[PDB]
């Protein structure tokens, strides 16, 4: 018999993988501070690594990679794009962006604002977007084209904040007129093979993309939580405003010619594969005393021509309703149960 | 890839590798506290045999 | 010439200094008799030995060393051993009882009746110096007298020594060979104490030591025997320095010095290689860069923390045998394109390098094999705050219940000393996290 | 931390008193007339814990022997072993306590109380550093309960400092001499809770239970039940006779297993017990041991640790046996069984290992468990109690003595205090 602890309640996806973890008969759950458990299903925050991979007679894992925060900080991602020998700014499918720490409490204002001066009277649209590192669930975000609006909002809040180049071309969806952000999801093991869910979602826009209309940021940043909130035409295609991959490929075939397949999922694979490989050895529990597996959540953002871009990365996603039941039985079948034996094929694609 | 200061001798030696630069209480108080954990004790004891004689 | 005096406290550190002393006359071909032929100079001298062993007009080598114990058991058996000559009985000191594995009664009890004496014999050795330096103390973390006597000790020799320098050699505890319960409370009760008076301290977490000695010199259960005879050879890389000609951390503010920038983080990391089993016939020698490759692996670390979470202030390797620096600067070289080696801002991303030709001595029918070149790397990173934090959970577990704690203040502790240890241990683990990490 | 100071007082404290003077006599190789005769200097090397020196390499226990009534006593000197103990260390009335509390420790016990402090100051002045005392008694009669108790706290005021330690044998009605026991249980019991660091709950109930359930013994003698006490004794002063790292003395095994001062009641086990007859030349093994040390059904205070949790524990294996299975075997038993340790004391459970295996046995092992288990034996003497309480049954016998009835309400009181407080950390 196996044993773990739950020490974050308010996580959708683990009380699913828990809930599955009891049905199996295999597992007990045990106090949040009992130390001899097998697996951990951490807090999201301050998480005791230090203390793991300390008692005698137990394999332990936990479900986060230490150190996996680098790409899951607004900050820290474009820090890490910008500083390493294997990204650098080398990097083509990342959308231009600046880390700005504000004037009263190691900082890129004579940098983009030196690199202000290209569109300027270049005469290139400059279009700019101010997010923050945890913005207030769904808000804290202002986009202009006004290059001393944005330098002074970041100054209004009480954080830092990350100035990201806005894609003025976003890829339009039909009939509608509008701009998605596409999710997938991605499994990385103990054993560090990076496994990404078949089954990825699109957050639609359920209004027209407005390019006049800037203050109303409504058909803009699409998040199925504000979009619910503004819309007056609240899924008039499919429900929740999310689009799945086999209708998606459809309208592809049907308004665009070519498949999902294609291209776009091939630089989808790229960009997953690039950020992991970047930060391996860093955070890999090779040779630890523990281990360790995560679920991350990829945002991506394609345009006219077909390019996928990197918006963020979600350490602590929560899935989409109808992929529940597949997913965290997937996360129970290769992360835990690869680690933890009981006594086809699988939903995922070995990167 | 900068070696600095190589000393050499016939047991050894010795030398530096950079590979990029940068970017109380008295003896009377202890004495003080000492006597006041002893005296604590003292109280607690007394206390004990206070309760005993009852 | 100058001298340093070792002090060995409770069963831990006495059982340690045994090793540690023995390993010392083998290195430096000295008899249990405490004859020493190779030095030609009688009744004295101002080598690089004599910062360790004094010298009698008769020719024996006399360690500059003070055992110390509540409890007589263990020091007799120093009395009664091998190296019996190698002392005179003011350096053995013993008192009837123990501290009960309980700090208070360590520090406040049993050490107030003990303290004069230990000082007095502490001054015997410092009066025969020309140049004292400084003191090495050997103590657990977990013990009553480890913990609470060395903590009233090393109050007392800051105020007797101002100017020395006081280096710290502490068993950190672990369930596997620990032997009390309340060893949490022990830890946190003697660092509180003891920070501001030690200038470098080298902290040996037990299960690391437990599990090197399962894992690679197959020892299914490790006695205290394999554990001292391990933990020696690490602290004689660590003074060989001391005992030898060299540049490299040759007085003992050297350690503090290319070791600890900032006082308060004065807690380096050790790690060793090759630990190899004596009983493996066929053995293949590692290379420089092999042994030094190894030095990042958590598995090799007196404390299991992990490195690449952290950062680096300072690094110190050091080498014993068949090793040149062209080889030490190609394996450098290598290892930090393949390692996660991030230093702070304000310190160069460096290492001092020391190399002394002899290879490590092993004791004959130990568990360790003759290897031809062996390093023990110092590095100052804020990862070994892993202990603090895992010591101070279990601390905070007992003491929210107050368990235990009665048998604290029944020795005349006051209970917020308690709260006075763990709130300096709250800012240890801040003032680590601050050096460490970034927002 | 040398010398142990051993006091039997009573029938019941004389009895097993007796039988633990033989048993570890013959495991420290010494015979009746106090010669060592053994193999081993493991026998000699702490041997000055329970022996003195005489003349003649003889060694002789540091034992004293108490009762108010002859009869025992000259059954001990006429037993094996007699002739062992210090002629001038038996101490004896004339009278008895009549099964009565109040006359062990008010007035019979007043009377004889002072001679046996003597024989006790001249055992400990004779000590080079006395650890503390031990006491053999039962709680049921008048000797043991009622003058045991007058004796330990007497103790306590001429030496404060030191450790007092007791195995007190517990009441029943499965093993019953008197209805009065609980009243003379429930009085010794708020001695206990105040005046000693160590008290081992040697339950006659449970013990019965396991001569019968467990050994198929169909009709239990006292025999039966002090050869259990007898082995059970000698494995708890296992770290205490021989060389050992772990709760080598008094203090350290109560500072290793008393969190609360009052939470001081052990639940003793041994193991192996085995009934006849294809499993006595049996090889026994390290998993065995381990399983039956920690089963409900072999405790030796009639109560189910499975309904509480445990303080600590301390274990002792005894024999030549593999460390590393031992090491295992304790693991998988808290890591498969985690929710029976109480998290907010880590590391609670404490193992021993002795190469020297207890006679006519390649191996055994001990256990000893603080779990707030303990409250259902001290619930059922407070049951009894009460039941006679409420009506104020048979409590003449101890007005007669000058006791009133307020002195009975407080130590039902404390009893209840003291069951509500193992109560308050089952849930904590
Ligand atoms: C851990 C402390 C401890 C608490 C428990 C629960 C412990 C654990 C284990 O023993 C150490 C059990 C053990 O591993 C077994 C499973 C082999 C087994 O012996 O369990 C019992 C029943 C069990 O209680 C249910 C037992 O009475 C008991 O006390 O168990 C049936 C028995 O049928 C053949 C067999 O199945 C109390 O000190
Ligand atoms: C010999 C014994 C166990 C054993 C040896 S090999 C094996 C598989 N089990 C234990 C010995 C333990 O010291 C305790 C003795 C308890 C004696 C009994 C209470 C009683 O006096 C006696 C008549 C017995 O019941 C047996 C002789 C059957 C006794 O062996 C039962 C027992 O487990 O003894
Ligand atoms: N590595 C190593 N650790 C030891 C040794 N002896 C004891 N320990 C550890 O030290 C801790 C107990 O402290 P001790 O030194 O034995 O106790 P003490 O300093 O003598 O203090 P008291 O006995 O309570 O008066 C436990 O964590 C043991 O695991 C030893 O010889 N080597
Ligand atoms: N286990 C055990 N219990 C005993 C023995 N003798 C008496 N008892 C128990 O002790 C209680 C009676 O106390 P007892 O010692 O006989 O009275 P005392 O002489 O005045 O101390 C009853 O509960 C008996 O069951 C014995 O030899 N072994
Ligand atoms: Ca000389
Ligand atoms: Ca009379
Ligand atoms: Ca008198
Ligand atoms: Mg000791
Ligand atoms: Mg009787």
């Amino acid at each position: 018999m196996y044993t773990f602890v739950v020490r974050d309640e308010n996580s959708s996806v683990y009380a699913e993988v828990s809930r599955l973890l009891l049905a199996t008969g295999q597992w007990k759950r045990l106090r949040k501070d009992n130390p001899r458990f097998n697996l951990m299903l951490g807090e999201r925050n301050r998480l005791p690594f230090g203390r793991l991979g300390h008692e005698p007679g137990l394999v332990q894992l936990v479900n986060y990679y230490r150190g996996a925060d680098k790409l899951c900080r607004k900050a820290s991602l474009v820090k890490l794009i910008k500083t390493s020998p294997e990204l650098s700014e080398s990097c083509t499918w990342f959308p231009e962006s600046y880390v700005i720490y504000p004037t009263n409490l190691t900082d890129e204002r004579e940098v983009f604002l030196a690199a202000y001066n290209r569109r300027r009277e270049g005469r290139e649209g400059n279009v700019w977007i101010a997010k923050s590192s945890a913005g207030a669930k769904g808000e804290g975000i202002l986009i202009s084209s006004e290059a001393s609006e944005l330098l002074d909002f970041i100054d209004e809040q009480g954080q830092v904040h990350v100035i990201q180049k806005y894609l003025e071309k976003p890829l339009l969806l039909e009939p509608g007129h509008r701009k998605f952000d596409i999710r997938s999801w991605v499994l990385v093991d103990h054993l560090y093979n990076i496994y990404l869910y078949r089954e990825g979602v699109l957050r639609t826009s359920s209004e027209p993309y407005n390019s006049a209309n800037f203050q109303d940021k409504t058909c803009h940043l699409t998040n199925h939580c504000i979009q619910k909130e503004y819309s007056k035409n609240y899924g008039r295609y499919e429900e929740g405003n999310e689009m799945f991959f086999e209708e998606f490929n459809q309208y592809l075939m049907d308004a665009l010619n070519t498949t999902l397949e294609n291209s776009i999922l091939l630089q989808i694979k790229h960009i997953i594969r690039s950020c992991l490989m970047c930060i391996e050895p860093a955070i890999s529990t090779k040779h630890l005393h523990y281990q360790s597996f995560q679920l991350f959540g990829f945002d991506f953002m394609v345009d006219e021509e077909l390019k996928v871009w990197l918006i963020e990365v979600n350490g602590a996603p929560a899935c989409a309703q109808k992929l529940y039941a597949e997913l965290c039985q997937g996360i129970v079948d290769v992360a835990i149960s690869s680690v933890f034996p009981l006594a086809p094929t699988s939903i995922f694609i070995k990167l | 890839m900068e070696v600095i200061e190589l000393n050499k001798c016939t047991s050894g030696q010795s030398f530096e590798v950079i590979l990029k630069p940068p970017s109380d209480p008295s003896l009377e108080e202890i004495q003080k506290k000492l006597e006041a954990a002893e005296e604590r004790r003292k109280y607690q004891e007394a206390e004990l045999l206070k309760h005993l004689a009852e | 010439m100058r001298e340093c005096i070792s002090i060995h406290v409770g069963q831990a550190g006495v059982q340690i200094g045994n090793a540690c002393w023995e390993l010392y006359c083998l290195e430096h071909g000295i008899q249990p008799d405490g004859q020493m032929p190779s030095d030609k100079t009688i009744g004295g001298g101002d080598d690089s030995f004599n910062t360790f062993f004094s010298e009698t007009g008769a020719g024996k080598h006399v360690p500059r060393a003070v055992f110390v114990d509540l409890e007589p058991t263990v020091i007799d058996e120093v009395r009664t051993g091998t190296y019996r000559q190698l002392f005179h009985p003011e350096q053995l000191i013993t008192g009837k009882e123990d501290a009960a594995n309980n700090y208070a009664r360590g520090h406040y009890t049993i050490g107030k009746e003990i303290i004069d004496l230990v000082l007095d014999r502490i001054r015997k050795l410092a009066d025969q110096c020309t140049g004292l330096q400084g003191f090495l103390v050997f103590h657990s973390f977990g013990g009553g007298t480890g913990s609470g006597f060395t903590s009233l000790l090393m109050e007392r020799l800051s105020v007797d020594y101002g100017k020395k320098s006081k280096l710290e050699f502490s068993i950190y505890p672990a369930p596997q060979v620990s032997t009390a319960v309340v060893e949490p409370y022990n830890s946190i009760l003697t660092t509180h104490t003891t920070l501001e008076h030690s200038d470098c301290a080298f902290m040996v977490d037990n299960e690391a030591i437990y599990d090197i000695c399962r894992r690679n010199l197959d020892i299914e259960r490790p006695t205290y025997t394999n554990l001292n005879r391990l933990i020696s050879q690490i602290v004689s890389s660590i003074t060989a320095s001391l005992r030898f000609d060299g540049a490299l951390n040759v007085d003992l503010t050297e350690f503090q010095t290319n070791l600890v920038p900032y006082p308060r983080i004065h807690f380096p990391l050790a790690t060793y290689a090759p630990v190899i089993s004596a009983e493996k016939a066929y053995h293949e020698q590692l290379s420089v860069a092999e042994i030094t490759n190894a030095c990042f692996e958590p598995a090799n670390q007196m404390v299991k923390c992990d490195p690449r979470h952290g950062k680096y202030m300072a690094c110190c390797l050091l080498y014993r045998g068949d090793v040149v620096p062209k080889d030490v600067n190609a394996a450098i070289a290598t290892i930090k394109t393949k390692r996660s080696i991030q230093f702070v801002d304000w310190c160069p991303t460096g290492f001092k390098v020391g190399i002394n030709y002899q290879p490590p001595t092993v004791v004959p029918g130990g568990d360790l094999a003759k290897v031809q070149r062996a390093v023990c790397m110092l590095s100052n990173t804020t990862a070994i705050a892993e202990a603090w934090a895992r010591l101070d959970h279990k601390f905070d577990l007992m003491y929210a219940k107050r368990a235990f704690v009665h048998w604290y203040v029944g020795e005349g502790m006051e209970e917020g000393e308690f709260s006075e240890a763990r709130e300096d241990m709250a800012a240890l683990e801040k003032d680590y996290e601050e050096v460490g990490v970034d927002s | 931390m040398r010398e142990i100071v051993h006091i039997q007082a009573g029938q019941c404290g004389n009895q097993i008193g007796a039988k633990f003077w033989e048993v570890i006599s013959d495991e420290h190789g010494i015979d009746p007339t106090g010669s060592y005769h053994g193999d081993s200097d493991l026998q000699l090397e702490r041997i000055n814990v329970y022996y003195n020196e005489a003349t003649g390499n003889k060694y002789v226990p540091r034992a004293i022997l108490v009762d108010l009534e002859p009869g025992t006593m000259d059954s001990v000197r006429s037993g094996p072993f007699g002739q062992i103990f210090r002629p001038d260390n038996f101490v004896f009335g004339q009278s008895g306590a009549g099964n009565n509390w109040a006359k062990g420790h008010y007035t019979e016990g007043a009377e004889l109380v002072d001679s046996v402090l003597d024989v006790v100051r001249k055992e400990s002045e004779s000590c080079d550093c006395l650890q503390g005392f031990q006491l053999t008694h039962s709680l049921g009669g008048g000797t043991g309960s009622g003058m045991g108790t007058l004796l330990i706290s007497k103790i306590r005021e001429e030496y404060p400092d030191r450790i007092m330690n007791t195995f007190s044998v517990m009441p029943s009605p499965k093993v019953s001499d008197t209805v009065v026991e609980p009243y003379n249980a429930t009085l010794s019991v708020h001695q206990l809770v105040e005046n000693t660091d160590e008290t081992y709950c040697i339950d006659n109930e449970a013990l019965y239970d396991i001569c019968f359930r467990t050994l198929k013994l169909t009709t239990p003698t006292y025999g039966d039940l002090n050869h259990l006490v007898s082995a059970t004794m000698s494995g708890v002063t296992t770290c205490l006779r021989f060389p050992g790292q772990l709760n080598a003395d008094l203090r350290k095994l109560a500072v290793n297993m008393v969190p609360f001062p009052r939470l001081h009641f052990f639940m003793p086990g041994f193991a192996p017990l085995t009934s006849r007859g294809s499993q006595q030349y049996r090889a026994l093994t390290v998993p065995e041991l381990t399983q039956q040390m920690f089963d409900s059904k072999n405790m030796m205070a009639a109560c189910d640790p499975r309904h509480g949790r445990y303080l600590t524990v301390a274990a002792i294996f005894r024999g030549r046996m593999s460390m590393k299975e031992v090491d295992e075997q304790m693991l998988n038993v808290q890591n498969k069984n985690s929710s029976y340790f109480v998290e907010w004391i880590p590391n609670n459970v404490k193992t021993a290992v002795c190469d020297i295996p207890p006679r006519g046995l390649k191996m055994s092992a001990t256990f000893i468990g603080n779990s707030t288990a303990i409250q259902e034996l001290f619930k059922r003497i407070s049951e009894q109690f009460t039941a006679m309480f409420r009506r104020k049954a048979f409590l003449h016998w101890y007005t007669g003595e000058g006791m009133d009835e307020m002195e009975f309400t407080e130590a039902e009181s404390n009893m209840n205090d003291l069951v509500s407080e193992y109560q308050q950390y089952q849930d904590a």
